[PDB]
């Protein structure tokens, strides 16, 4: 029963924490049976792909931060999707051209990035693995082939996203006679189980090459996207270096661009430091949190993108004198009705290769 | 999006955020193969120009923020969360509550959160005590976190109550 699982646990040998009890059981088993943390993480991604299918897996991408017990280096396997070679800067504009409404946009072939998750898993095992992808994918093959009982969150997702599912082959799996599967119903994913078995036998070429690659491509085009078999062939991950900040005697290792998150995770506490946060439910605390967010999120919209393509002013965004400028904009009792991006370029060299454009 | 984390007996630590973008991505499934396709490219700016404009072979900007905190060169805490633009807010607040307010980890994770990315966009959790905050709360993020105690050689794992998530410690035992 899902009811019987912990949200706080302890161990002396090991710890797993994931958003699905069956993925947690699988990762913990790998640790039980003498796997490392990387082995267990790779097993977990495949399990989540089956048991929390609306949230991640081999159709997507991610950022896997790994501290290596051996080397003491922290690195990031960045499996973020790439736009196909056929993508264009105005692909989400209609004929006029203004923006195809979000909720339609989501839903189009042009939205599909070349998936990286599986390439990332292969990379992680190559670097740190002590168990084969064959061993690690097997528990998920069983969950896909044989079923498990859907939890409340997946149940609500199927219900909430019924229209979008309707629309596509996904309906055969999640809507299986025109009705949404309900909490506690068995979800069987025969085709996904077959895809995982192909990966088990042939390796990742089962996904990035031959007959699956052809069908993934054909499908995206049929929905209006440009993705090609060559796009899939071309895909590789990147190894990213964490960006670091000092915080209250700790060091924060976090993810650089193409994540926007790391820079502003570092920037916000630098801005907040001046104000000494520190009653937990006072209006003061929430006010300072909100004002700071307004500033950092404005900088995010102006200055962040893929660093292979654009000059992100990292140095300049987390320069002390820049932090001071931003801190000066924040007042305990009033609110800045007009929060805007600062000018981090004052504090570093070079210049932006991109314009400021309203969205 | 989903976030998970693992720590082992040899000192390896993983913090991993992963996604297909929207719930069910585009909703497109590769026929006969059961793979659901991401809509990740909508994380690009729709109107180009734009640090985060679309370009061929470019990666769209992500708000995923898997993080590890260190003390005296050793990892002591992993933090991450799903939740689109709200992610950094969830990760920041968890760290603030656990470190600055010195709350225990599960309490830090469960402390009601807020998010705002502009004057037109506000969210709060039940109960921040009764700006443009709305009339009803919503859950923000889903933090999975491991803390590591190097002195006792233990681990603590936490899953956020916003989903069904589970922490499972490893405690090897001699009969």
């Amino acid at each position: 029963s899902y009811d019987e699982y912990k949200q706080v646990d302890v161990g002396k040998d090991g710890m797993v924490a994931t958003a699905h009890p069956l993925a947690s059981e699988i990762g913990a088993d790998v640790l039980k049976k003498g796997g490392n943390a990387i082995d267990a993480a790779v097993a977990i991604q495949f399990a989540l792909n089956v048991t929390e299918p609306m949230m991640s897996g081999i159709g997507g991408g991610g950022f896997m931060m790994v501290y290596d017990g051996k080397t003491k280096d922290t690195t990031i396997i960045d499996s973020r999707e790439r736009a196909p070679a056929g993508a264009t800067p105005d692909m989400f504009l209609d004929e006029n051209g203004k923006a195809i409404p979000f909720s339609e946009r989501v839903t189009k072939g042009t939205a599909v990035g070349v998936p990286g998750t599986l390439k990332g898993l292969e990379e992680a095992l190559d670097k740190w693995g002590t168990r084969s992808m064959k061993q690690l994918i097997t528990p998920s093959i069983k969950l896909a082939e044989k079923g498990f009982p859907i939890d409340s969150v997946l149940a609500e997702a199927i219900s909430d996203y019924q229209e979008k599912l309707s629309r596509t082959a996904a309906k055969d799996v999640f809507l299986p006679n025109g009705e949404p599967l309900k909490e506690g119903d068995t979800l069987i994913q025969k085709d996904l189980a077959k895809t995982f078995k192909l990966i088990r036998s042939k390796g990742t070429d089962a996904f990035y090459k031959g007959k699956f690659a052809k069908t993934l491509s054909d499908t995206v085009q049929d929905f209006g996207g440009s993705m090609t078999e060559k796009d899939l062939e071309n895909y590789d991950i990147t190894i990213d270096e964490p960006i670091w900040g000092d915080y209250q005697g700790y060091q924060i290792a976090t993810t650089p661009p193409p994540s926007s998150g790391g820079i502003f995770l570092l920037q916000m506490p630098k801005i907040l430091d001046h104000f000494n946060l520190s009653d937990v439910r006072s209006w003061e605390k929430y006010q300072l949190l909100a004002e700071t967010m307004h500033l950092s999120y404005a900088d995010r919209a102006s200055y962040a993108g893929d660093p292979e393509f654009v000059n992100v002013p990292l140095k300049g965004l987390l320069h002390p004198d820049y932090i001071k400028e931003r801190q000066q904009l924040i007042n305990l009792d009033q609110v800045n009705k007009k929060p805007k991006a600062g000018d981090p370029w004052k504090y570093q060299e070079g210049s932006a290769n991109y314009k400021q454009v309203e969205q | 999006t989903t976030h998970f984390t693992v720590a082992d007996r040899w000192g390896n630590v993983v913090s991993y955020t992963t996604t297909i973008e929207q719930l069910f991505g585009t909703g497109i499934m590769v026929p006969d193969y059961g793979v659901i396709l991401n809509n990740e490219l909508t994380d690009f700016d729709a109107i180009p120009g734009g640090a985060n404009e679309v370009q061929p072979n470019k990666r769209p900007l992500s708000s995923m923020t898997p993080t590890i905190l260190f003390k005296d060169d050793k990892p002591v805490l992993t933090v991450g969360s799903p939740g689109g633009a709200t992610i950094i807010s969830s990760v920041l607040q968890t760290i603030l509550y656990h470190i600055e307010y010195g709350m225990e980890l599960k309490a830090a994770v469960e402390e009601p959160r807020i998010y705002t990315n502009s004057m037109s966009s506000y969210r709060y959790e039940d109960g921040v005590p009764k700006h443009k905050f709305g009339t009803s709360p919503v859950d923000i993020g889903n933090v999975q976190s491991i803390s590591i105690d190097h002195e006792n050689g233990t681990f603590k794992g936490v899953a956020d109550s916003s989903r069904n998530g589970a922490a499972i410690g490893i405690n090897l035992k001699r009969k």
